[PDB]
C-alpha cells in the first residue's frame, strides 16, 4: 500500500475518534424516569374525560338535580 | 463424466417437476391411477452411463435383472430369476452361454478388500441353477455346478468342471480337465471325453431351449388377463 | 370430460382466487 | 470512517477462503470421499498461497498498522470494527495458515471414517483462528477466541482415541470459557471509561495507576490460563494427549499462542 | 426357537449379510459380517464383530463368540480376529450404503407405469 | 500437579458441585405441601427483612446475617 | 360437474400436457440414458413347447413366481415368492399340500447322462425349504428338504425322510424313510424322533394356513388396496381415552384382521 | 454486489435444503419448492431492510422527544 496515504486515514480514524468519543456516553446517561413524565397528555386521560361524563347519573353533585 | 453427472442430476429436477405437474392434472379431473403399486423393475438397468449391451440373438428372462455395464454376446441366455450386477467393475458373457435360474453374478461392492476383479465368463459357458460367481474369470467350454460358489481371483481355465455346490476359495486356479469339488474345492479327478462332448452339447441345446423360451416371451400381452385383472371385484 | 367433485372444484376456484387477487394487491400497492 | 485498503490482496478475502471451502463441502455427499478430500486440501493451500503473498506487500518501516481494513457493524456507525496486522502478528497468520493443510494431510490416509466433519472443523478453525490473528478490537478478539472453543471441543471429543477424550475436553472447555470470562469483564471495565474497543484507540488513551493494576489483573486472568502459567496449566497434558493427531498440532502450534498475543497485543502496550 | 429365546429375526448396526444368504429366526449382534452363500437357522447367534466365511453353516441353536472367524458346513472356528480387522467391518458397511446411494439416487418419487398402464386400456377402449 | 492443585481445582471442584446439586434437587421433593410452604417462606421472609428491619439493627448485624446463612450449609 | 367441471377438467388436459413436456425435456438433458420403466412383462403362468401348466383352484402362487411348460400342482399346495418351476423340456408333478418355499428352483432334464431320464416328482404334505434346488428328482409324500439344499438327479427322499439345510445330495443318492442326511456331499446323520415327524406335518398344516392370507393379499384390486391402506393409516394408532369421552368404541375393520389359524398363539 | 434480494434468495434455498435434510431426503427432493423458497427469502430480506430503515427514523423522533423532556429540567 501507499505509505503516505496509509499514515494519514490513520489521522483521521484516532482525530475523528478522539473527538467522537463523547455522543454515546450521552445516551446512557439519559434518565429512564423523566422529569414530569406524569404531565405528558398520555398520562392526563382522566382528566379530559371525566368531564365528559359529568354530568352522568351516578357522579353527579347532588346539588345538580335540584337546580337543572 | 462430471459434466454428464450434473446434467443427469439437474435432469432428475425437471422430470420430477414435470411429473408432478401431470399428477396435478390428473387429480384436477378426479383421477387416482398415479397411486397404483406398479412393479419398478426393469430387466436392463443403467447407473449413470453403466448400461448393458445385449446381443439382439440373447435370450434375457423378462424377471432377470441386469445392472451396469454387462456385456452379453451373441446365443447367450440369461434365465428367470438371474441377477447380473457390474457397476463397480465389469461383468462380460461370452457367445452361446447360459447363466441358469436363479444364479447370481456380480462384482465386490467395495475396493475395502482390493481392487475390485470383474467377471469374465467365455463362450460356450454352462453356470447351472443357483450358482455364485464374484469376480472371477471362466474360460470358454467350462462347466459350473448348479449351487457352486466362486469367489474373487478365481481362473477356473478351459474345459475345467466346478461340481455342483463347490466353494471354490479366492485365488485358486482350477486346471484343465480337472473336476473340482466340495467345500472348500479340492481336486477329485480327471474330466473325460464323454463329459466335455456333454458340455458342448449340453450348451448347443440351451442355445436351442434360450430360442424357445425368447419366442415365448415375446409373445403379446393377453388382453384379456388385462381386463380380468381390471374387472375384479 | 368433466371433473364431478364439486367440493373439490370449489376449492380449486378459492385457491386460483387467492393467487390472482394475491397478484393484483402486489400489483395495485 | 471506511478504511478501506488499496492492495488487491488484503485481509477479509483470506478469511473468507476456508469459509468458502467449508459451505462448498456442507452439500457435498459423503461417498464423494476423493472430491472432500481434494477440495479441503486445495482451500487450505490456496488459503496458505495468499499468506505469503501477504507477506510479500508487507512493508517493514513503519510502527502502524498494515493492510488495515474495516467492516460496519450497524448503519448508527457507532461501533466499527478493524481488522489490520504488523511485525508481531504477521508470522501467526502465515503459520496457521501453514498448519492447516498439514492437518488436513495428517488425516489423509482415515479420511473415509472421518468424512467430511473433520475437514471442515478444521477450515472453520483456521477461519476463526485467522481471524483471531487479525482483530484490531478486544471485544471482537474475544467474540472470535471463544468461537474456537466449539470446533475444538469436538475434535478432541469426536475423534480422541479412548474414553479419556470425555474429561480432556470437559477440562478444555471449562477452563477455557473461565479465562474467557475474566477477560469479558476486563473488557467491559474498559468500555465504561473508554466507550470504545478499537485497540488503535485504547492504545493512545491514558489509564490511572490503580485501574491500570486491576485490568492488568483481569487480563492476566485470561492470559495466564492460555499461555499455560502455572497453577491453571493442568489442562494441557490432559486436552493436548488425548485429542488427535491434528487436533494435538493445532492445540499447540497455534491456540496456545493466543495467551502469549494477548500479552504482547493488550497487556504490555 | 428351540432356544426359548423369542424368535424374531434381528440383524443389528453395521451388519452386511453376504449375497445368496439364508436366515430364519437368527440373531446377528452389531458390526458382523456374513460370508456370501451361508445358512443361519433357528435360535442361532452371532456375537458381535465376526466374521462368518462365504458357504458356513450355522445350525439350530448354534452360536458364533465374538471376535473370531468361522466357517465351514457344518462352521468351526477357524481363527481370532485382530482388532484392526474387526474395525475394518462397519467400515464395510458403511461403504455398503455409500454404493447403495447411488442406485438411490436413480428412482424419482413415483414412476411413469401408469401412463403406460392408461394407454394399453385405451387401445382397448 | 496431580496432588493438591486437582484438588483445589477441578477434582475438588468437580466433587463439591456435584454434591451441591445433589442437594438442590433433592429439595424439588415431589410433595406439593413442601412448594406451597416454600411460597410461604418466601413471602415471610419478603415482610420480615424488607419491612420489619427498622428496629433489629439495633441488635442485629449484616454481616452476622450472610455469616448464619453460609454456616447453615455445614449442617448434619 | 357443469361447465365449472368441464373448465377444470380442460384446465387439468393443460397441465398434463405441460408435464409430460417437461419431463420429456428433463429426459433429453440427461443424454436420455436412462433406461424407461416398463409395463410389466413377467408371467406367472407361461406355456412352452405347447404345455400348460395344470394348477388347482386352491394354489397360492405368488406372482413374482415363475410357473412355466409341463407343471403340475396339486390342491391345497403353495408356490412363494422367486420360484421358478420350469417344466420345458420334461413334466414336473407336485402333489398337495406342499409348500415350494421361496427363491427355489425346480427343473427337470431331457436326457440324463446315465440311466432312465426321470421327470420331478415332489409328493403330498412336502415342505421344500427357502432357495432349495430341486433337478429330476424324486421327493416322496411327508418328506422334508432343508433350506438352500440341493438334490441331483436321481435322487430319491422317502417318505418321513429328511435332507438337512444346505445339504448337497450327489446323483442317484437314496435317503431311506426315518434318516436325517446332511453335509456336502449329504450324508447319514441319525434317525428322525417322532417328536420330527409331527414337526414334518406341523411345518405342512402351518404353510397351508400362511398360504391363504398370501394368497387373499396377492389377488386384490387396486380399488381395494386404496381401501385397506386408507384403513390401515386410519386404525394404526388410537385415542381410546377421547373414545370414553364421545362414548364410542372403535372396531378394527375384518379387513385387517388375520385368521386365527396364522396368529402365534 | 452483496444486495438484500441475494442474501434473502441464498437464505431462502438454504432453508429449503436445511429443511430436507432434517427430514432426512434428499436436498433436492421437491425443486419448485426450493424455487418458492428463494422467491420468499428474497421478499423477507428486502422487506427487513426497509422495517430496519423505518424503525431508526422512528426512533430518532422518539429519542428527540425524551431529550426534550430531559431538557425541559434545567429551564
Ligand atoms: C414353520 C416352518 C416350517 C419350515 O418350513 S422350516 C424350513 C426352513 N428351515 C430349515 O430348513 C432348517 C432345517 N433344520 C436343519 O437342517 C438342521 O440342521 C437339522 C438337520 C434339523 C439338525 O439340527 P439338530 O438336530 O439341532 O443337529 P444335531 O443335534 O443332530 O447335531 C449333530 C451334528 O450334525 C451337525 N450338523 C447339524 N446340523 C446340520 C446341517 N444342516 N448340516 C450339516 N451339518 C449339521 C452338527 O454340527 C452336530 O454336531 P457335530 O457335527 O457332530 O460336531
Ligand atoms: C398449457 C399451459 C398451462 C400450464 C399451467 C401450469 C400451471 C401450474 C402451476 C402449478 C400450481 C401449483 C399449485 C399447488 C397447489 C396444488 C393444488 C392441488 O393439489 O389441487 C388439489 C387441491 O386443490 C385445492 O384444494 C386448492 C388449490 C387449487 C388451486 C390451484 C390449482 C392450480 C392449477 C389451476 C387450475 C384451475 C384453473 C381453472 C379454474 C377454473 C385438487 O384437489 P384434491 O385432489 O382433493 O387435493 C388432494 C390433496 N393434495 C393437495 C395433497 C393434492
Ligand atoms: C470472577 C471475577 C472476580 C470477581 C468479579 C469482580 O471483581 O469484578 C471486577 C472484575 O475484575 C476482576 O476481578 C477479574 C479478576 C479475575 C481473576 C481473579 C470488575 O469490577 P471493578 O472492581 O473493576 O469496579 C470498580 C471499577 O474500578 C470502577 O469503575
Ligand atoms: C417468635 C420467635 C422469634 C425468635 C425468638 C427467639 C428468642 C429471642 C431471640 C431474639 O432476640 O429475636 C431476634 C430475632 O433474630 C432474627 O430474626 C435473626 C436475624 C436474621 C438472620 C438471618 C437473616 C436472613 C436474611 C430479634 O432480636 P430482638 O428480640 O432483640 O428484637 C427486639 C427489637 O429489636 C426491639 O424491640
Ligand atoms: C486467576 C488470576 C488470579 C491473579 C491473582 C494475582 C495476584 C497478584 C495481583 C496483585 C494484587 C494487588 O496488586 O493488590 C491490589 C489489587 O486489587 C485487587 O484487590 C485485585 C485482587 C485480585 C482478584 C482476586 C485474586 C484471587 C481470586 C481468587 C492492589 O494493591 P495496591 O493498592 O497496593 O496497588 C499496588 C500497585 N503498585
Ligand atoms: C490467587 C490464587 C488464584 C489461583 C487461580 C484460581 C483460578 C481458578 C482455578 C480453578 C479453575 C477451575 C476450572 C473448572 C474446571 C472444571 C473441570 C471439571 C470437568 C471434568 O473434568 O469432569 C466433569 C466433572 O463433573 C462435574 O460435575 C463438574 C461440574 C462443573 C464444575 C465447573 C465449576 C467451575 C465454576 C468456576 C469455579 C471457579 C470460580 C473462580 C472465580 C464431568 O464429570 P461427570 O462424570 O460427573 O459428568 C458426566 C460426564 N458426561
Ligand atoms: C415457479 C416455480 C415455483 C412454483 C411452485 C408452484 C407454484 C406455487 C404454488 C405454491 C407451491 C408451494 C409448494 C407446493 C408443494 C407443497 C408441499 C406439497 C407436498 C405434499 O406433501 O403434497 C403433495 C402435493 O403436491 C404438490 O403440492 C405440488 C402439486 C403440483 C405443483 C408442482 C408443479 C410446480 C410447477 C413448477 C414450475 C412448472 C413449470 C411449468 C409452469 C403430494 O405429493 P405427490 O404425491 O403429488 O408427489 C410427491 C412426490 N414426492
Ligand atoms: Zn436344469
Amino acid at each position: 500500500e501507499n505509505p503516505e496515504e496509509r499514515d494519514r486515514k490513520a489521522r483521521e480514524h484516532i482525530y475523528e475518534m478522539h473527538e467522537r468519543c463523547k455522543k454515546i456516553k450521552e445516551m446512557w446517561a439519559l434518565p429512564i424516569r423523566p422529569y414530569g413524565f406524569w404531565t405528558f397528555e398520555r398520562h392526563n386521560a382522566q382528566l379530559r374525560w371525566d368531564p365528559q361524563i359529568s354530568q352522568v347519573a351516578g357522579r353527579r353533585d347532588p346539588y345538580d338535580d335540584l337546580l337543572e | 463424466g462430471t459434466l454428464g453427472r450434473a446434467f443427469y442430476s439437474v435432469g432428475f429436477w425437471i422430470r420430477e417437476t414435470g411429473q408432478a405437474l401431470d399428477r396435478l392434472g390428473c387429480r384436477l379431473q378426479g383421477k387416482n391411477y398415479f397411486r397404483e403399486q406398479l412393479s419398478r423393475h426393469r430387466t436392463l438397468m443403467n447407473v449413470f452411463d453403466k448400461a448393458p449391451i445385449v446381443d439382439k440373438e440373447a435370450f434375457v428372462a423378462p424377471s432377470a435383472s441386469v445392472i451396469g455395464d454387462v456385456h452379453i454376446g451373441r446365443g447367450s441366455s440369461i434365465w428367470y430369476g438371474c441377477v447380473l450386477r457390474g457397476d463397480v467393475n465389469t461383468v462380460s458373457v461370452g457367445s452361446g452361454t447360459n447363466i441358469q435360474d436363479n444364479s447370481l453374478v456380480h462384482v465386490a461392492k467395495s475396493n475395502l478388500s482390493g481392487k475390485v476383479h470383474p467377471t469374465i465368463i467365455g463362450d460356450n459357458v454352462t453356470i447351472g441353477h443357483s450358482a455364485v460367481l464374484h469376480g472371477c474369470t471362466v474360460e470358454d467350454e467350462t462347466f459350473i455346478g448348479m449351487g457352486a460358489t466362486l469367489l474373487d481371483g478365481v481362473v477356473v481355465e478351459k474345459h475345467g468342471m466346478v461340481a455342483a455346490g463347490a466353494l471354490v476359495r479366492q485365488n485358486t486356479r482350477i486346471p484343465s480337465g480337472e473336476v473340482w469339488g466340495g467345500n472348500p474345492a479340492r481336486f477329485l479327478r480327471k474330466l473325460t471325453d464323454e463329459e466335455i462332448a456333454f458340455i458342448s452339447q449340453s450348451a448347443t441345446n440351451y442355445s436351442n431351449l434360450a430360442q424357445a423360451h425368447a419366442a415365448e416371451n415375446a409373445k403379446p400381452l393377453n388382453v384379456i388377463e388385462f381386463e380380468k385383472v381390471l374387472r375384479k371385484k | 370430460k368433466v371433473s364431478e367433485d364439486k367440493n373439490r372444484n370449489y376449492a380449486v376456484v378459492a385457491g386460483v382466487v387467492a393467487i390472482v387477487g394475491s397478484i393484483g394487491w402486489y400489483l395495485k400497492a | 470512517l471506511e478504511h478501506f485498503c488499496e492492495c488487491y490482496f488484503n485481509l477479509s478475502g483470506l478469511i473468507l477462503c476456508p469459509v468458502l471451502g467449508s459451505i462448498i463441502l456442507l452439500f457435498i455427499p459423503n461417498s464423494r470421499i476423493r472430491l472432500i478430500r481434494l477440495i479441503g486440501l486445495c482451500a487450505s493451500l490456496i488459503t496458505f498461497l495468499y499468506s505469503l503473498v501477504l507477506w510479500i506487500q508487507f512493508d517493514s518501516s513503519t510502527a502502524k498498522f498494515q493492510f488495515v481494513e474495516s467492516l460496519r457493524w450497524l448503519p448508527y456507525e457507532n461501533i466499527n470494527f478493524y481488522l489490520g496486522i504488523d511485525g508481531i502478528s504477521l508470522f501467526f497468520v502465515i503459520l496457521t495458515t501453514f498448519l492447516i493443510p498439514i492437518c488436513i494431510l495428517v488425516g489423509w490416509s482415515g479420511m473415509r471414517s472421518y468424512g467430511k466433519e473433520y475437514i471442515i472443523a478444521f477450515l472453520i478453525c483456521e477461519f476463526l483462528m485467522i481471524a483471531v490473528f487479525c482483530m484490531l478490537d478486544l471485544l471482537l478478539f474475544y467474540v472470535f477466541f471463544e468461537s474456537v472453543l466449539i470446533p475444538m471441543f469436538i475434535i478432541i471429543g469426536v475423534w480422541g482415541s479412548r474414553q479419556r477424550k470425555i474429561k480432556a475436553a470437559y477440562q478444555f472447555f471449562l477452563y477455557t470459557l473461565l479465562g474467557s470470562l475474566f477477560m469479558l469483564l476486563a473488557i467491559l471495565l474498559i468500555l465504561f471509561q473508554t466507550g470504545t474497543t478499537d485497540l488503535q484507540i485504547l492504545l493512545t488513551t491514558e489509564f490511572s495507576e490503580r485501574r491500570q493494576i486491576f485490568l492488568w489483573i483481569a487480563f492476566f486472568a485470561s492470559f495466564a490460563v492460555k499461555v499455560p502459567m502455572v497453577p491453571v496449566h493442568i489442562w494441557l497434558p490432559e486436552a493436548h494427549v488425548e485429542a488427535p493427531t491434528a487436533g494435538s498440532v493445532i492445540l499447540a502450534g497455534i491456540l496456545l499462542k493466543f495467551g502469549t498475543y494477548g500479552f504482547l497485543r493488550f497487556s504490555i502496550p | 426357537s428351540p432356544t426359548g429365546l423369542p424368535a424374531q429375526t434381528l440383524i443389528d448396526r453395521y451388519v452386511t449379510v453376504g449375497a445368496y444368504s439364508l436366515l430364519r429366526s437368527c440373531t446377528i449382534e452389531p458390526e458382523c459380517i456374513i460370508g456370501q452363500h451361508s445358512i443361519l437357522m433357528e435360535g442361532s447367534l452371532v456375537e458381535t464383530r465376526s466374521i462368518l466365511e462365504a458357504g458356513s453353516v450355522l445350525p439350530p441353536g448354534r452360536r458364533i463368540p465374538s471376535g473370531e472367524l468361522w466357517g465351514g458346513n457344518p462352521a468351526r472356528f477357524i481363527r481370532t480376529l485382530t482388532n484392526e480387522e474387526t474395525l475394518e467391518i462397519p467400515k464395510l458397511a458403511v461403504a455398503i450404503n455409500h454404493l447403495s446411494g447411488d442406485y438411490f439416487s436413480e428412482f424419482l418419487p413415483y414412476s411413469t407405469i401408469y401412463l403406460e398402464v392408461e394407454k394399453f386400456k385405451k387401445s382397448l377402449g | 500437579d496431580k496432588g493438591a492443585i486437582e484438588i483445589l481445582g477441578p477434582y475438588g471442584i468437580s466433587y463439591t458441585f456435584r454434591r451441591l446439586a445433589e442437594r438442590i434437587s433433592q429439595l424439588q421433593s415431589g410433595f406439593v405441601y413442601h412448594y406451597a410452604f416454600a411460597m410461604l417462606l418466601g413471602l415471610t421472609l419478603f415482610v420480615t427483612f424488607f419491612c420489619m428491619w427498622d428496629s433489629l439493627s439495633s441488635w442485629v448485624d449484616n454481616r452476622l446475617s450472610f455469616i448464619l446463612i453460609v454456616s447453615s450449609f455445614y449442617t448434619k | 360437474m357443469g361447465t365449472l367441471g368441464r373448465a377444470i377438467y380442460t384446465v387439468g388436459n393443460w397441465i398434463r400436457g405441460t408435464g409430460q413436456a417437461l419431463d420429456r425435456v428433463g429426459s433429453l438433458l440427461q443424454g436420455s440414458h436412462r433406461i424407461e420403466e416398463h409395463l410389466s412383462r413377467h408371467r406367472t403362468l407361461m406355456n412352452v413347447f405347447d404345455k400348460s401348466p395344470l394348477v388347482d383352484k386352491d394354489v397360492f402362487v405368488a406372482p413374482s413366481a415363475s410357473v412355466i411348460g409341463d407343471v403340475q400342482i396339486g390342491k391345497g399346495s403353495s408356490i412363494w415368492y422367486g420360484c421358478v418351476l420350469r417344466g420345458d423340456v420334461n413334466n414336473i408333478s407336485v402333489g398337495s399340500g406342499t409348500n415350494i418355499q421361496d427363491n427355489t428352483l425346480v427343473h427337470v432334464a431331457k436326457t440324463n447322462i446315465s440311466g432312465k431320464v426321470l421327470p420331478t416328482l415332489i409328493g403330498d404334505n412336502v415342505t421344500v425349504g427357502h432357495s432349495a434346488v430341486i433337478h429330476g428328482c424324486t421327493v416322496e409324500d411327508d418328506a422334508f428338504v432343508g433350506m438352500g439344499a440341493t438334490l441331483l438327479d436321481g435322487v430319491v427322499v422317502e417318505k418321513h425322510a429328511m435332507v438337512a439345510a444346505g445339504s448337497l445330495v450327489k446323483q442317484n443318492t437314496r435317503i431311506p424313510s426315518g434318516e436325517v442326511w446332511g453335509g456336502n456331499p449329504a450324508k447319514f446323520m441319525r434317525k428322525l424322533t417322532d417328536e420330527e415327524i409331527v414337526y414334518i406335518s406341523q411345518s405342512a398344516k402351518n404353510y397351508i394356513n400362511l398360504a391363504q392370507i398370501h394368497a387373499s393379499e396377492n389377488s386384490k384390486s387396486f380399488e381395494q388396496i386404496e381401501v385397506e391402506r386408507a384403513l390401515r393409516k386410519k386404525y394404526a394408532r388410537k385415542d381410546e381415552d377421547y373414545d370414553s369421552m364421545l362414548g364410542i368404541t372403535r372396531e378394527t375393520p375384518p379387513e385387517l384382521i388375520l385368521p386365527d389359524n396364522v396368529l402365534p398363539g | 454486489p452483496i444486495s438484500a434480494t441475494m442474501v434473502g434468495a441464498l437464505l431462502g434455498l438454504g432453508t429449503q435444503m436445511y429443511s430436507n435434510a432434517l427430514r432426512k431426503l434428499p436436498y433436492m427432493r421437491h425443486p419448485w419448492e426450493h424455487v418458492v423458497g428463494m422467491g420468499l427469502g428474497a421478499v423477507f430480506a428486502n422487506q427487513l431492510v426497509k422495517w430496519d430503515v423505518k424503525l431508526k427514523e422512528d426512533l430518532d423522533v422518539m429519542l428527540a422527544k425524551a431529550r426534550a423532556a430531559n431538557e425541559r429540567r434545567y429551564f
